[PDB]
């Protein structure tokens, strides 16, 4: 007998696992074209936004932009949202991971074993392997020489996904330089990311100082040498005001006009005030009056306005100074020192240069390139790289990746598979065999014989070449130390985690319950 | 639902979000049901739940189970007053030996 | 009744009988009717056996035993009956609120000696306060306690900048001094209609006294004839004799919401039902047949008049009435014999 | 929340003259009533002016039994 | 609350940060707070917990009945903006004398007063909801103060430990309280790789 | 119900409060006596 | 109590009285 409104849905057991499985493989299958160092990329394309439409290889943002409507799929997708907070890439990974789980688990669900042992087998195995992986990792400490070695390694690794993998050592040598710069500071936002046309993308660069984004007032000076500076958020151009908002009532406008009069030296002492401390350079959020600015000229006071919390946050790291209000005792706010300020003009508009900053804190790439689409996607890229990498000075232990690491955990389980004797065993042979897809997935996409070479791989991981992975441009078996092709440990420990979670939760489902949409 | 070996349901919110839980309370407050007695017994498992605890992962369970009988026994034509009475007695002998 | 009186005449309706004749019959017999009722009223005070609640004792145990409680009679009977023996003199139903608390076993359901909230409501230190007080005082505001918040609308001019200072500090002054007239009334319990103030909450709970604001206004006249003290609006006019005192003050969870108590107040002459269910649809049916109960013993103690049960008065009047019917010749005689056996329904 | 016409009629009754200025409570035209109380019939708040007046006054008749529509007829027969 | 026999949840502060995994979920024998320090450039650690708990907004006195002043003259103006910085001068003093190391206010700041809060070394939290302020006062053992004038020493809140955590790897970050003496309040902080988990 | 060859709960620990069994058969008993208790039904087509 | 029953028998005949009482009905749109 008819329990829900109208446009309601009950399925139960059989319908319910069918249909959250076809909604994990369609996911899964949709996004696996993104992975492998000779990985594709997606075309992502907007209902109707004038076509806002973003070339994609990073699937986090892939299914971000895709609607769903398979509760599944949705979980999964969030899922991947998570694990992009988390590491940057892997989302891959991760969705691809989890989907050949489903699927295999269905298979199971053929083979006909309660799905509570399959939890139980799989968390046994998920267990297992992450503590291989654990024992797999390598730490590098004082050892900078080394450490930087494999720190750009890791850059050449992620990076060798998205389209700038033809320009990878350039990109590298970006990143390894910018988040060095950081001082171990894990604030990406001291790195801002400016995008603008023209150029190729090798023309894309780090300055060896700061930019900003901001039109000059008027004629101050266009340079500035030995240049001070100063940051406030003290607004102007809203004429500071005593926010309860008093009245002025007069008897006779004379009264008006020296309360104009009154008005105009306030600002103006204030104005002196900023100059005691002696300052040629200063900024705020906040937009300015021109009256201000035409004070400062007096002074020839260069003065930028209208930089948001984000510019302020910069120029603070960039410069040193303390970003100010009152200005009422100089000796206790901390000036802003910077070799030389400039504008420059790139491509069309001409910035604020910022060359020769006391603190290497915070950094901008300029991005020169070929599309928004291509500017987007390096753009996406290049954060995630930074995100993984600073991860990466956060914790100081690297992974061999290739899929070598995952085969090493597919092999651990696959030992201790024997010693489970039970019904759970075949879920842990299901767990490896999910497991040693990936890098199965990877060869296919880089249209080699997936088949032989994960067999190979296998047997020499079974042997013990636990250093034995993947080559990606002559598709073999080979030494991973020699090709420095790694990873950060928390990101795959993330991947298997999260994946583990994600099938737990999933085939713990046997029933979807749909309320009529609104 | 009911049990260790149990599992669980996930919903679909009227505005399209999910939501994967065991806990039957919310199981029967995220449902949209139209027939009478199922708002019964969504508010049946809310007040267990939010006196008790768990224990809604089986509440609605016996009274689904005893509601089954109680029906086996009206098809012997028993008047439903004296079930109700019986249903009772046993309930307040059931708590005394427990 | 009504529909097997109309039943019953209307085969005779069937022939063409004035309606006057068939109403002036029914009149007559109603009358008579009424009359053997009373005459076969039967009284207690007259006997010996009786104590002055044991016929409202057992009149709550017939009224009750067919709603949807009929096997916690036993049960039901005793608070009903305690409950409106503390209701004299004034004899109305407002006075003890009804409070269906959603949850529990209706069995478990309480009657408290006193006066209980479903209600309250979360300003900054409400949890901060201490919740028990073993013999407090109760002060009743019906003022609000806030900075003017909504009161007299003024517009106010002020050239000095030190007057303006002197201004905002005389308003929190207003507020200050009404809270330090609550503290120095002794009392430690507030209870408002209007809303308090978040930081008059912080005062009373720095100073250990309890607050609580917005309660509606039935319960608050609840409280104030349950403790005695009389609500008050002007803070200053204050007085020990306006403070109702309580044996004990406490406020306790049951399910999930949050209560307060205050109860064993000696001179109370209202109580209150916190009414455990774990049915909404309960809260209704139970309070349906509590409302039942406890008119029907305003009724009884107003009237110490009780007949039996059973349907046994009507068949008495059947009698009675079909035994009369054979004095009165005529069509009169045929209207009183369906009288009878419409009034045979029950 | 009388209206104007009720309170027309309550002074009336007690003979004593409304006074739209609140202060001035003169005795000559104060009230004067034999007593007035609340009560309770058929579950409803009953405000009573229960009175004796030689001088004369406008009493009222209070109708009860249980159908409403009976009342409409029974008040207009009146 | 044994000498009672029960217990209100509302000092239980429930609270679950997707990222992470499920293990790390944690309990804080203290209070989280969903902001970050009111200033940017304010240490992220503080080793002292001298706290002050406040619900007036670092402004301007402005008495909420309809009211508004009139300026006239020059002097009037002049005197007007003195008070302006004057009166901010006070507030700082005044928490400053208090002894107190850290402050918190329920609603927003004057930036003016941003920064000189700043200049004495004194972090603060920045629009804090009522529920977790009140939290934050029974596990420092604070009050709720509600003029600069009236706040004093005594009822300054303490703690262990307070320390701003950057948890998501690339997202906006969270404020935590290691209060180290006996709380009536707790909370437990959850942590996974699931909104829904 | 964890595959462990003692039904002895009390040595598996397995354990439940009084009230929480109490509560639910007497709420259950009273909810299910209603349920026996209705006979009619009038439902207002939609 | 006795006055349950006394009023239930008054109202049901002054019911019986009301509606038998009526020949015909008027019906307005």
């Amino acid at each position: 007998v008819n329990i829900f409104k109208a446009g309601a849905d009950e399925e139960r057991a059989e319908t319910a696992r069918l249909t959250s499985f076809i909604g994990a493989i369609a996911i899964g299958d949709l996004v696996k074209s993104t992975l492998g160092p000779k990985g594709m990329d997606k075309i992502l394309l907007s209902s109707g936004r004038d076509a806002s439409l973003m070339v994609t290889n990073d699937g986090a943002t892939i299914l971000k932009n895709i609607g769903v409507d398979n509760p599944a799929a949705k979980v999964l997708v969030d899922m991947s949202r998570v694990q992009d907070d988390e590491v940057g890439d892997g989302t891959t990974s991760v969705t691809v991971l989890a989907a050949e789980l489903l699927r295999e688990a269905e298979s199971l669900i053929a083979k006909k074993i309660h799905p509570q042992t399959i939890i139980a087998g799989w968390r046994e195995a998920t267990k297992a392997a992450r503590e291989a992986l654990l024992s797999s990792a390598v730490d590098h400490g004082s050892d900078e020489v080394k450490f930087r070695q494999d720190l750009m390694n890791i850059a050449g690794t992620t990076l060798s996904s998205k389209l700038l993998t033809h320009h990878k050592d350039h990109f590298t040598k970006l990143a390894v330089e910018a988040v060095l710069r950081l001082k171990g500071s894990g604030n990406l936002e001291a790195i801002h990311i400016i995008k603008k046309l023209g150029g190729s993308l090798a023309d894309s660069y780090l300055d060896e100082g700061f930019l900003l984004d901001k039109k000059i007032g008027v004629n101050q000076p266009k340079r500035i040498e030995n240049a001070k500076i100063l940051i406030a958020n003290t607004g102007m151009d809203t004429d500071k005001i005593k926010i309860f908002g008093s009245r002025v009532r007069v008897d006779s406008t004379a009264k008006v006009a020296e309360i104009e009069h009154a008005e105009k030296e306030k600002m103006k002492e204030k104005v002196e005030r900023i100059l005691k401390h002696g300052i040629n350079c200063f900024i705020n959020r906040q937009l300015i009056y021109n009256y201000p600015e035409q004070l400062f000229g007096a002074a020839g006071v260069m003065a930028i306005e209208h930089a948001d919390f984000a510019g302020v946050e910069r120029l603070a790291l960039v410069t040193g100074g303390e970003i100010a209000s009152t200005f009422d005792h100089p000796e206790l706010v901390k000036l802003g020192s910077c070799k030389l300020i400039e504008e420059v003009m790139i491509g069309e508009d001409k910035l604020i240069h910022f060359s020769g900053v006391a603190l290497g804190e915070a950094c901008t790439i300029v991005l020169r390139g070929a599309t928004q689409q291509i500017l987007d996607e390096a753009e996406r890229s290049l954060h995630d790289a930074l995100c993984v990498l600073a991860q990466t000075v956060k914790d100081s232990r690297t992974v061999y990746g290739g899929g070598c690491s995952e085969m090493l955990m597919a092999h651990a389980v696959t030992q201790l598979a024997n010693r489970t004797p039970g019904k759970e065993a075949v879920a842990m042979e299901s767990y490896a065999k999910a497991l040693r897809m990936l890098p199965t997935i990877i060869a296919d996409n880089a249209g080699y014989d997936s088949a032989d070479l994960v067999a190979q791989l296998r047997a020499a991981h079974s042997e013990g070449n636990t250093t034995a992975g993947l080559d990606m441009r002559e598709g073999t078996i080979g030494d991973m130390a020699i090709l420095g092709i790694t990873e950060s440990f928390q990101v795959k420990r993330q991947v298997l985690l999260s994946a583990a979670e994600a099938a737990e939760v999933i085939l713990r489902v046997d029933n979807i319950i749909k309320a009529a949409p609104r | 639902s009911l049990g260790p070996n149990g599992l669980d349901k996930m919903m679909v919110d009227k505005d399209g979000d999910v939501t994967v839980t065991n806990d039957g309370a919310t199981i029967l407050s995220m449902m949209d049901v139209d027939h009478q007695i199922a708002k019964l017994m969504v508010e049946l498992s809310k007040s267990q739940d939010d006196e008790i605890g768990d224990g809604t992962t089986g509440v609605v369970v016996l009274a689904g189970a005893l509601l089954e009988e109680a029906e086996q026994l009206l098809d012997r034509g028993i008047h439903p007053i004296r079930i109700a009475d019986g249903y009772e007695q046993a309930a307040r002998v059931a708590i005394e030996h427990l | 009744l009504a529909a097997e009186f109309l039943k019953q005449v209307k085969p005779y309706v069937e022939e063409g009988l004035h309606p006057q004749i068939i109403i002036r019959a029914f009149r007559t017999a109603t009358q008579l009717a009424v009359n053997k009722i009373k005459e076969i009223a039967v009284t207690v005070k007259k006997a010996d056996k009786v104590e002055q609640r044991k016929l409202l004792e057992k009149c709550a145990m017939t009224a009750l035993s067919s709603k949807l409680i009929s096997q916690q009679k036993a049960f039901f009977a005793k608070m009903v009956v305690d409950a409106v023996m503390m209701l004299d003199d004034l004899l109305q139903l407002k006075m003890i609120g009804i409070k269906k608390v959603q949850g529990g076993a209706l069995e478990d359901s309480q009657l408290v000696a006193g006066v209980a909230f479903k209600k309250t409501f979360s300003y900054a230190g409400f949890e901060m306060q201490p919740k028990k007080y073993h013999n407090p005082k109760i002060a009743l505001l019906n003022v609000e306690l806030e900075l003017k918040a909504e009161k007299d609308n003024a517009e106010i001019r002020v050239h000095t900048v030190e007057d303006y200072q002197a201004i905002v500090d005389a308003e929190w002054n207003i507020l200050y001094d009404k809270l330090e007239k609550i503290h120095h009334s002794g009392a430690k319990v507030v209870l408002s209609k209007l809303p308090i103030g978040d930081v008059a909450t912080q005062y009373f709970a720095d100073r250990d006294m309890f607050c609580a604001g917005r309660v509606p206004e039935e319960d608050l006249k609840r409280t104030m004839m349950a403790c005695g003290g009389s609500i008050q609006t002007s803070v200053n006019a204050l007085s020990a004799d306006v403070l109702g005192r309580c044996q004990v003050f406490e406020e306790t969870q049951i399910g999930g919401e949050r209560y307060n108590f205050f109860t064993g107040c000696p001179k109370a002459k209202t109580c209150t039902f916190i009414l455990r269910g774990g049915a909404e649809q309960f809260m209704e049916e139970t309070e349906r047949s509590l409302h039942d109960a406890i008119m029907i013993v305003r009724r009884a103690i107003k009237n110490d008049s009780v007949v039996a049960g059973g349907g046994a008065i009507e068949m008495e009047l059947s009698k009675y009435l079909r035994d009369y019917s054979r004095t009165i010749p005529g069509k009169q005689q045929l209207l009183i014999g369906a009288y009878a056996k419409a009034l045979e329904i029950i | 929340l009388n209206s104007k016409w009720d309170l027309r009629r309550l002074c009336k009754t007690v003979g004593a003259t409304a006074l739209p200025r609140l202060t001035p409570p003169v005795l000559e035209e104060m009230g004067h009533c034999d007593s007035v109380y609340l009560s309770e019939v058929g579950d409803t708040q009953v405000v009573v002016f229960k009175h004796e007046k030689e001088d004369g006054a406008i009493s009222t008749i209070v109708l009860r039994g249980s159908t409403d529509n009976l009342m409409d007829d029974i008040e207009r027969a009146v | 609350d044994m000498e009672r026999r029960d217990v209100d949840f509302e000092l239980i502060k429930v609270e679950g940060k997707v990222g992470g995994r499920l293990e790390d979920t944690k309990l804080i024998k203290g209070v989280i707070v969903d902001k970050d320090f009111s200033h940017p450039q304010m240490p992220k650690k503080v080793e002292d917990a001298k706290i002050a708990i406040l619900t007036c907004p670092f402004e301007p006195p402005k008495p909420k009945t309809k009211h508004k002043l009139d300026v006239t003259s020059v002097e009037d103006y002049k005197a007007l903006q003195k008070y302006e910085k004057e009166k901010f001068e006070e507030m700082i003093q005044q928490i400053k004398e208090t002894g107190a190391n850290l402050a918190i206010c329920q609603w927003g700041f004057d930036d003016e007063a941003n920064h000189l809060l700043l200049q004495n070394n004194l972090p603060a939290v920045r629009w804090v909801g009522g529920p977790e302020i009140e939290l934050i006062a029974i596990a420092t053992g604070g009050r709720i103060v509600p003029r600069f004038s009236e706040l004093t020493a005594e009822k300054l809140g303490f703690a262990g430990l307070v320390q701003e955590i950057s948890f998501g790897t690339t997202k906006d970050k969270m404020l935590v309280i290691e209060q180290c003496k006996n709380s009536r309040a707790v909370t437990i902080f959850i942590r996974g790789g699931n909104k829904m988990i | 119900c964890l595959h462990k060859g003692t039904n002895d709960m009390k040595q598996q620990h397995v354990i439940e409060t009084l009230i929480g069994k109490k509560q639910q058969i007497s709420l259950a008993t009273q909810m299910v006596r209603m349920i026996l208790k209705i006979d009619d039904i009038r439902k207002p087509g939609e | 109590p006795a006055m349950v029953r006394i009023n239930a028998l008054t109202a049901a005949s002054e019911a019986a009285c009301l509606i038998v009482s009526v020949d015909e009905t008027i019906k307005n749109p």
